[PDB]
């Protein structure tokens, strides 16, 4: 009965600190990256992902809050069945462990005009046998708002944090998947009507033969996970040819610095 | 060999300056002890001054040396100390040690030594050569430093001396060191400065070092003094320049050992004055408290001080010393609030005193809070946290005796001269963050404080009261009564100090280190008190010099350094190898454990979290602990730090981390300890984080480089990246910037806006303008790029930096520094980096930066170029450099296959005369000569031979010459080589072959025009460098002897790609064009090093593919084994050090018996490396030898030398070669080398083209050199490296050639690319077009813009534009692409030439030469020079103006300027007939003005100034002739005649006013006096003399009258006649023809005699018709005169009447021959 015997004082232990410490160890996983062997084995297109931008994408990420990048690339000269991913575009965004929130506006930049959009890559805390329904919905609503996203050519690459490593798997929607996802308003983990026939695996290969590059916003950075109120589905942004800042870089969390300074 | 590893920690005196070596303490007579409750008092009475000594009298300032009286202006006599000291100080250079009590006058003794040094440099004009010398005054405390700067400045102002502190970091601020003659600084500052060393340093000028308060030796800081002294004295030895040392000490035991340590002769320079010489006798009171419990001891303290304060109220001011900015007010309040409590406050200020009102007034006017509270009561405080004017008023009030109690800290004792009658040191404990605990006050502080007791004039005694712990009484008693011995604290610092010497190269092995340790104060103390230093007396007698003990200490230290990776230590040999980490530890003043930690933990992947942790683990912090009472306040901060901290609050490293972050965030803390700890942490963080930054930068780690340079800036600016950069303008209101921050929008968005939208966006219009200015004060640079592909894997980048901000000295100072960082596609690796300095004087110009970077295929998407401020937060531009449209040159063709042919015998020449040039030297030609023989000897096809240097290409050209001599009887061959030294070598060989042995004429063009023009007619082999052939071949339409050339050979033609390549390309293109015009083809042979794009050169020169031999390096006849060794050190002096031993090892491995050439970057380095090679040879047990003659054989050669060192090294078999050696010295060194006598020669890089020796092994020791004009290192051009490697080639002596290139690691791949493979070359003609276009318009080869495009199509440039478009900034090879490119080039060049009025353009199409352009082309003078000449020259400029105008020509702009001669030239400008206008001595143009006046005055100067005068002299004649032409065509008679006389004057090296006889050999001024007062004014008098009277007036030897005879036999003896043709029918406006006949009495028996002029000249003449009354030049003609010549002058008639003109016959080579004749013409 410690009304006046034992009294202790609460000492704040904020969670982003543990997450920032663990984000500093992400480089170790870039040496142990695994691609899944496709169950479909044939879906017309084989996607080739350059390792340099993949490793950077892992390094700038976080183990709880999903991040996403947009995929751009082309076919090798005389081989239209292969899609080489040449660019990953980072746009203003925030996430949770279950999904990413991106603007309505798709990347627009002259420097990308000779490339075609190939979909998106996003990190995931845990591996999973199936494509998330959040992902099916996200991809179907992008498709419905943007006719340049061909259902037969745009993919979701999931990058899952397996212990000590990263495991990559690539998917595409089916027509039924597009139809279900574009009308789905249920954000939970088991929305009515979701089925595994809404997607199929695609062949993906990591390559050291060529290098990809990044584009990032012209006027901000891409990470809004600490400035959520300033992120809006309608926000507009331009892009520049530069490499993205890591998740916990100072410019992504100004208020940590200022609020300490007021203490 | 039987070494022993010591524990250095066990030898350390842990208590630093509190270590008490004396066991006992003898108190002076009359001392007495007294007991009280809980404390004791020891009283020591004031001493009595010594009776006046043997012959002592106070020296009046009048008896001082007169030059020294000014430094003692305002004093009557010196005091007792200074009078005893002035002879030793002012009259000798003896090192001194002065021991005296504080305030006795030591610093005026130091001023006397300073004045002696100054007196060494008194110019005859009475000023001081403030550039000859420096003086260092080392003072222990910064506040003392500042005071000394002030007082010494004012004492020495009258000498024009600058005294200055060293202010801040000098990575940009060293300039003022050049303007300061007297540097005042701390030991640590001088240590760090002289640790960096390098060249272009000012430490060489230091002639005097004053070591003030040298008893700091006893302190923990004492080892810095030992490092300084050891380093200076040892540096005396290895450089023979003296430095005087002066020590100033408190009076304490071991002063005679201090004297030994300073090399003071005890019988001349040691002066010891006991405490009876204190200015005011001191009564002393020591109060030792025995109470152990804190609170009672505190109250006992306050009671003791109050009781002592009462003994002095109303009679004596009291100065109290406490050890905190905070304790000062607290104790002032304790005393005051106690006084009022006892109703005694009225004792300090008597009622109605005049001072009470002053205190009231100045308190009410003052603004300090505690000061206002205290001042009316007679109390005050004083410390650093107070305003300057606050302290100034506190001092003023105390000085006028207004304040009665002043509480203050140590800084007042050091920084102000403020004595008090009574001084109370209240407690002697102080908080040391470095020690992490409370410790006793240092000895220096205690002495200084109590030295303030007793005012010099106003007190008969002082009263010092010291309150301490009872157990400290013996210590303080000893310190203040001459009994605390001075010991050495240096065992603790030994590893760091040793590493510093290793890094400098002063210590290269354990023997060096034992020697160095012998100069330490520690060593003297070990010899004298061995048991105190851990040495038994028997060990001392087993080891009487402590050789063994020193080796054990050095061994121990070196092992510690080797374990921590600062040094590589070979235990067997004892050798030390420097490392980059060791260098960083030394140069940044980091202890060695810390850089071990950094090396262990730093990784490219490091997060900002880990970086803060790494910093917090620095060993400078090892004594910091987390105190229980702090853990609360740290937790509350640790909960909120913006950089997470992984470790718990129990760990000190977490506390250090949190203190750093709190400092950056400007948080105030509550713990007194925590605040002081934060101060210590963050004062170190600056140089610690700059060390980390240099480590990661030079390892190429892009991300961590960015993080750590940012952390450096955030520590310095005290703000985080995520804040508004505007905070860095301190003037802005902080509450405004917080508003701007809360508005989340990017700072860059403010750039577009203006006052209105700026003031609106922030909801504050009143600031719209203000902010608008600051955003444009913020440093900002714009970047653009020209990509220039070299090959498919190397890219040249030209980066243009355009400043885009408003400069303001108040914000930017005089310079703004940046890092240029080229980073790869991932922003992961720094491919290239360099420092960039934007000086205020260039704050508005574009800057060009060029560098190389690797690329690969498939091309990467992009690189990045970042330009980042070294100091401003959030201040960077990044330019993506995309490769999407980069056009790579095509991969090069395979080489010409080397055919396996039977070696060709000499008899294949089928001509015995020809065969006699070779048959003795070899029986067969090499494979390349064999393969090209048929085409060269049996056909007339243009030929290209491309092969490595050393493949015998010269003989191939010889084949072509022999064929020429067969098919054509008097055939003419012109041979071009790009370097003058090559031309001289080839002339020496070919004169012997083709003249001595084939009786043809071989000639070497000289650079004098008419000489060369007749050589061209005589010779069958004309050897020339390119510009000498350019000036001749421009005139080919008028000169038949240029077009009738049979054979044109160009050697080393790959140098078309190098710096002087455009003139080579132009004359080769011209030979082709002339060939096609005359339609009688001139054959062309081109020789070259291996070229990847040989086919382009060959096609350009019209070489059939079967006639182009394009060999690559693999085919060199003598195989080349090439090794490239990379060296990781980024600091040049240190990297050269790391190469020193590898040079020796390379000799013994690759050429132990065969001859070695070592190329080194500089003249200075040649002898240093020769000596180092010899040292290493002496200590090599394997015993190598480089002398293959005996000493007797070398003795005669030895004597033919003036350099002592070169004699010594040659005796040991090692020569060296540099530019400063007389030609006879160089030729003797080469003779010895080639005859096998000496095995090694060390040559400077600048000599790699004119060496007549070859070697088995060449070592290239480093591959950059210092250019002083631009103050930066420059890479060796690849061309020079190819030339150097080519010396490793002895076809008749070796089976291979070896070469080792030692280079910065970052250069290694470049050298692999461009040495193992053939070389791609490009044109740079597009950058050098104006002068050649102008020549082609003068010659009517270019007459419109289409002509100019067509012209360009003959060049190598045009060819390369299609093969490497991007290199020339084409984006396509389309015919329209390059037609437009060429048209642009043409428009820009013609428009500049027309702007300069060299040409005219009609209808924007047709171009014609103007007179200016004709002059520029004829004399080979830059068109900018001629333009300036046109502006400056005018109708009354005379000799003075002519010299000025000519100096300012662009041909001289590159004349070496070294400020090491400033004053020299300054004093040269006084001994100079014409005083210059507004002399700025940092300008090569006025430098050459002075050198020209020097030459005309016949002043002998240094050797370098002499060679520079020779260079000036090689162009002066052309520039003077151009002036003559301009003046005369403008009509100005007097200035043209003057410029002709100037031609004469520079040839004969004299003035107009001088005597004509001064031209005669062997004359001096006395001969001219004897001639003037015996009837001899002119040269012609001298031959009209009988022998007897001549020889009698002459007073000279006989061989010398032979010389005077020669001069008189060639002195011009022309006589002139003139006729006005048809003098009668002269009509106004009509023609007037004047015929002048000139006849020389004898034939021209040779060139002009002018031994003080470097080129041989032929006589030139002008005939001038002028009216001198009008200053009107009317007719002028130039001429050379053989025996007889007639000349016709044409002019227009005047208006009508009789007119009197004057005829002039003017020489250009001799003074005194000018003739003049008045004549009349009657225009009817
Ligand atoms: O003339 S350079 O541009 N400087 O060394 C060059 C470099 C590498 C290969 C050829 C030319």
């Amino acid at each position: 009965g410690p009304l006046g015997s034992m009294t202790q004082t609460f000492s704040s232990k904020t969670e982003w600190r543990v997450r920032a410490i663990s984000a500093a160890n992400l480089h170790l996983r870039t040496n142990h990256i695994y691609v899944s062997s496709d169950d479909i084995k044939e879906t017309g297109y084989t996607y080739i992902l350059p390792k340099n931008v993949l490793k950077k994408f892992i390094c700038i990420s976080d183990l709880r809050a999903q991040i996403a990048g947009y995929l751009y690339g082309v076919s090798p000269p005389d081989n239209p069945q292969v899609k080489e991913i040449r660019c990953i575009v980072m746009v203003p965004q925030w996430g949770t462990h279950q999904t990413v929130h991106l603007p309505g506006q798709l990347p627009q930049h002259e420097y990308l005009k000779e490339m075609e959009p190939l979909g998106w890559i996003h990190t995931q805390p845990n591996e999973s046998p199936q494509l998330s329904p959040q992902d099916v919905t996200t991809h179907a609503k992008i498709m419905a708002d943007n006719p340049s996203w061909d259902g037969e050519k745009t993919i979701i690459i999931t990058c899952s944090f397996t212990p000590g490593s990263c495991t990559l798997t690539a998917y595409k929607l089916t027509p039924s998947g597009y139809e279900w996802g574009r009308q789905n308003t249920d954000k939970g983990n088991n929305p009515k009507g979701y089925l595994p026939s809404h997607y199929e695996r695609v062949q993906m290969l990591l390559s050291d033969r060529f290098l990809g590059f990044f584009m990032v916003p012209a006027q901000s950075s891409w990470n809004y996970n600490f400035m959520g109120v300033r992120h809006d589905p309608n926000m507009k942004y331009e892009l520049q040819l530069a490499n993205p800042k890591e998740f916990y870089h100072e410019v992504h969390r100004p208020s940590h610095f200022l609020n300490f300074a007021l203490l | 060999a039987p070494r022993q590893v010591l524990d250095l920690e066990d030898l350390v005196f842990t208590q630093g300056s509190h270590f008490m070596a004396n066991k006992r303490c003898q108190l002076p007579d009359g001392s007495f002890r007294r007991q009280r409750k809980g404390y004791e008092e020891v009283h020591v009475p004031a001493l009595k001054p010594k009776p006046f000594g043997s012959e002592e009298q106070l020296l009046p300032v009048e008896k001082l040396p007169k030059y020294a009286q000014a430094g003692f202006e305002g004093f009557k006599t010196l005091n007792r100390i200074q009078s005893k000291l002035y002879r030793a100080a002012l009259e000798t250079d003896e090192n001194l040690l002065l021991c005296a009590p504080t305030g006795a006058g030591k610093t005026n003794v130091a001023l006397m030594c300073m004045l002696r040094e100054i007196g060494k440099h008194i110019n005859m004009d009475g000023t001081i050569n403030v550039d000859d010398f420096k003086i260092i005054y080392i003072a222990p405390m910064r506040s003392l430093v500042q005071e000394m700067v002030g007082s010494f400045g004012k004492r020495l102002a009258t000498y024009g001396i600058t005294v200055a502190e060293l202010t801040g970091d000098h990575q940009l601020c060293k300039e003022e060191i050049s303007a300061t003659q007297i540097i005042v600084c701390t030991p640590e500052k001088w240590d760090i400065i002289t640790r960096k060393g390098g060249e272009r340093t000012y430490t060489q000028l230091v002639r005097l070092i004053i070591l003030d308060e040298i008893h700091l030796l006893h302190d923990d800081r004492g080892p810095v003094l030992e490092a300084l002294v050891a380093r200076a004295i040892r540096n005396i030895e290895m450089t023979q320049e003296d430095v005087r040392l002066i020590g100033l000490s408190a009076t304490l035991p071991n002063y005679e050992d201090v004297a030994t340590f300073l090399r003071v002769d005890p019988a001349k320079g040691l002066f010891y004055f006991d405490n009876s010489f204190r200015p005011v006798p001191l009564e002393q009171t020591y109060v030792g408290i025995t109470e152990k419990k804190a609170i009672k001891r505190f109250q006992i303290m306050n009671e003791i001080v109050y009781e002592k304060i009462m003994e002095h109220a109303g009679k004596n001011q009291v100065l109290v010393f406490v050890h905190s900015r905070k304790e000062t007010g607290k104790t002032a309040r304790a005393i005051r609030d106690m006084c009022l409590e006892k109703d005694t406050l009225g004792l300090f200020l008597r009622e109605g005193s005049a001072s009470t009102e002053v205190l009231r007034t100045e308190a009410e006017q003052c603004k300090n809070l505690e000061l206002k509270d205290l001042l009316p009561y007679g109390f005050a405080i004083h410390h650093a946290g107070m305003t300057r004017v606050d302290r100034t008023l506190v001092e003023d009030l105390f000085a006028d005796k207004h304040i009665q109690v002043l509480v203050s800290t140590a800084t007042l004792a050091w920084g102000v001269n403020l004595p008090a009658h009574t001084v109370i040191i209240k407690g002697t404990q102080v908080y040391s963050p470095e020690k992490g605990r409370w410790t006793e006050l240092g000895a220096l502080d205690i002495l200084q404080m109590l030295g303030r007791a007793g005012r010099p004039q106003y007190d008969t005694k002082g009263e010092g009261i010291l309150i301490t712990s009872h157990g400290e009484l013996q210590y303080y008693l000893s310190l203040l009564n001459q009994q605390l011995p001075i010991e050495s604290q240096m065992v603790s610092k030994l590893p760091d100090m040793l590493n510093a010497e290793i890094v400098l190269g002063n210590v290269q092995n354990a023997k060096d280190a034992v020697n160095w340790l012998g100069y330490a104060y520690l060593y003297i103390r070990m010899l004298r008190s061995p048991t105190l230093y851990g040495i038994s007396h028997d060990d001392l007698k087993g080891d009487p010099l402590l050789d063994q003990r020193r080796l054990d200490l050095v061994h121990t230290a070196a092992l510690m350094l080797d374990k921590n990776n600062l040094v590589k230590y070979d235990k067997k040999t004892g050798n030390f190898q420097v490392t980059e980490l060791g260098r960083i530890a030394s140069h940044y003043y980091i202890t060695n454990d810390t850089v071990q930690t950094y090396n262990q933990l730093l990784k490219p992947t490091l997060s900002e979290i880990e970086l803060f942790r790494v910093f917090s683990l620095s060993s400078e912090f090892k004594n910091i602990t987390v105190r229980e009472e702090e853990k609360l306040e740290l937790q509350k901060l640790l909960e909120r730090v913006p950089i997470p901290v992984k470790e718990s609050i129990e760990e000190p490293s977490a506390k250090i981390n949190v203190l750093l972050q709190a400092f950056i965030s400007q948080l105030k803390l509550e713990g007194f300890a925590l605040m002081a700890d934060m101060v210590y942490v963050t004062q170190s963080a600056g140089r610690l984080m700059r060390a980390i930054f240099e480590i990661v930068l030079n390892r190429g780690w892009a991300q961590l480089t960015d993080k750590t340079l940012n952390l450096c800036k955030m520590i310095d600016k005290r703000m985080w990246q995520s804040m508004c950069p505007l905070r860095q303008f301190r003037k802005l209101p902080e509450e405004v910037v917080k508003k701007i921050e809360k508005k989340n929008f990017p700072f860059e968005r403010l750039y577009d806006l203006n006052h209105n939208e700026i003031g609106e966006l922030i909801r504050m219009p009143k600031m719209g303008k203000t902010i608008h200015k600051y955003v444009h004060l913020f440093p900002k640079l714009e970047l653009s790029v020209h990509l220039q592909p070299i090959t498919r894997s190397t890219l040249k980048v030209e980066l243009t930096i355009t400043p885009d901000f408003q400069w303001d000295e108040k914000v930017h100072g005089s310079s703004e520094a940046f890092w240029i960082l080229v980073e790869d596609v991932d922003s992961e690796v720094i491919l290239h980096h360099e420092y960039f300095l934007l000086k205020a004087k260039y704050a508005q110009d574009e800057h060009l930066i060029t560098f190389f970077v690797p690329v690969f295929e498939p091309l990467p998407p992009q690189y990045f170029i970042r330009v980042v401020s070294d100091r401003w937060l959030s201040c960077e531009t990044q330019l993506p450099v995309s490769f999407r449209h980069l056009i790579l040159p095509e991969k090069y063709p395979p080489p010409t296959e080397l055919l396996d042919l039977q070696p060709l015998p000499v008899s294949a020449l089928r001509n015995s005369a020809f065969e006699s040039l070779y048959q003795d030297k070899f029986p067969f030609f090499n494979p390349i000569q064999t393969q090209v023989f048929n085409t060269v000897y049996n056909s007339d096809d243009n030929v290209f031979v491309g092969a490595p240097t050393g493949s015998g290409k010269t003989i191939c050209a010889e084949f072509a010459i022999l064929r020429m001599l067969l098919q054509s009887s008097e055939g003419r061959c012109v041979y071009i080589t790009p370097m003058e030294a090559l031309a001289e070598q080839v002339y020496m060989d070919w004169y012997e072959k083709f003249q001595d042995r084939l009786n043809k004429k071989v000639v070497l063009l000289t650079g004098e025009t008419s000489t060369d023009l007749k050589l061209l007619g005589k010779g069958n082999i004309i050897i020339s460098t390119p510009e000498k052939w350019d000036i001749l071949s421009r005139r080919w339409k008028q000169r038949k002897n240029v077009q009738n050339i049979n054979l044109f050979v160009v050697d080393e033609v790959h140098l078309i790609g190098g710096e002087n390549g455009p003139v080579l390309e132009v004359i080769c293109s011209r030979m082709r064009y002339i060939s096609s015009q005359i339609e009688r083809p001139i054959r062309i042979v081109a020789l070259s090093s291996s070229l990847s794009n040989a086919k382009d050169v060959a096609h350009w020169l019209g070489c059939s593919a079967t006639s182009t031999f394009n060999f690559h390096p693999n085919v060199r006849p003598v195989p080349l084994e090439l090794h490239i060794q990379g060296f990781n050190i980024s600091h040049t002096q240190t990297r050269l050090l790391s190469m020193a031993k590898p040079v020796y090892h390379a000799i013994t491995k690759h050429s132990p018996k065969k001859p070695v050439i070592v190329f080194v970057p500089s003249r200075k380095q040649t002898r240093l490396t020769a000596i180092d090679i010899l040292t290493t040879c002496a200590a090599d047990i394997q015993r190598q030898r480089f002398l293959h003659c005996t000493e007797k054989d070398l003795i005669p050669y030895l004597e033919k030398l003036s350099d002592s060192t070169l004699k010594e090294t040659l005796l040991n078999g090692v020569g060296y070669l540099h530019e400063g050696l007389s030609p006879m010295e160089r030729r003797l060194v080469e003779q010895l080398f080639s005859s096998g006598a000496i095995q090694v020669v060390v040559a400077s890089r600048s000599l790699c083209w004119g060496m007549n020796v070859a070697a088995h092994l060449v070592i290239i020791m480093d591959t950059q050199y210092y250019n002083g004009k631009i103050h930066a290192y420059v890479d060796y051009p690849i061309y020079d490296v190819l030339q150097m490697v080519g010396h490793a080639n002895r076809p008749l002596q070796d089976d291979e050639g070896r070469c080792v290139i030692m280079c910065q690691g970052s250069k290694k791949d470049f050298f692999k690319k461009f040495l193992y493979e053939p070389l791609p070359v490009e044109s740079h003609l597009d950058h050098c077009m104006h002068d050649h276009f102008n020549a082609e318009i003068v010659t009517k080869t270019i007459e419109n813009k289409q002509d100019a495009v067509d012209y360009l199509t003959w060049t190598f440039l045009y060819r390369r534009m299609t093969q490497n478009p991007n290199y020339y900034n084409l984006q396509g090879i389309s015919h329209r692409h390059l037609s437009d490119h060429l048209s642009e080039l043409v428009e820009q060049t013609l428009s500049d030439l027309e702007q300069s009025k060299c040409i005219s353009i009609e209808d924007e199409m047709d171009v014609a030469p103007l007179n200016l352009g004709m002059i520029a082309a004829y004399y080979y003078i830059n068109y900018t020079t001629i333009e300036l000449f046109s502006m400056s020259l005018n109708a009354k400029t005379k000799v003075r103006g002519l010299i000025e105008i000519i100096s300012n020509a662009a041909e001289y702009e590159n004349i070496p300027i070294r400020h090491h001669e400033d004053n020299l030239l300054r004093q040269l400008a006084q001994k100079v007939p014409h005083k210059l206008n507004n002399p700025k001595f940092n300008d090569p143009h006025v430098k050459t003005n002075l050198l020209l006046q020097a030459h005309l005055s016949r002043m002998q100067l240094s050797a370098e100034l002499q060679s520079d005068t020779e260079e000036i002299l090689s162009k002066a004649i052309r520039l003077i002739q151009a002036c003559v032409d301009v003046l005369s065509s403008n009509g100005w008679l007097s200035p043209a005649l003057a410029a002709m006389e100037l031609a004469q004057m520079v040839t004969q090296a004299m003035w107009s006013k001088d005597s004509y006889l001064k031209q005669l050999p062997h004359f001096t001024s006395e001969h001219i006096k004897r001639c003037t007062d015996k009837g001899v004014e002119s040269v012609f008098d001298i031959m009209e003399m009988e022998d007897e009277e001549r020889n009698a007036l002459l007073q000279l030897t006989d061989s010398q009258i032979a010389d005077v005879a020669r001069f008189c036999n060639r002195y011009p003896n022309i006589e002139l006649s003139y006729e006005v043709v048809d003098k009668d029918s002269i009509r106004s406006g009509g023609p007037v023809v004047v015929l002048v006949q000139l006849e020389r009495e004898e034939e021209v028996t040779g060139p002009v005699i002018a031994p003080l002029f470097p080129q041989k000249r032929e006589e030139g003449w002008w005939v001038v018709i002028g009216d001198a009354k009008s200053n009107s030049l009317i007719s002028i003609k130039r001429l050379t005169l053989q025996q007889k010549a007639k000349v016709k002058l044409d002019f227009v008639a005047p208006a009508t009447g009789a007119h009197n003109y004057t005829l002039y016959f003017m020489s250009d080579a001799y003074m005194g021959c000018d003739q003049e004749y008045k004549f009349s013409v009657d225009v009817k």
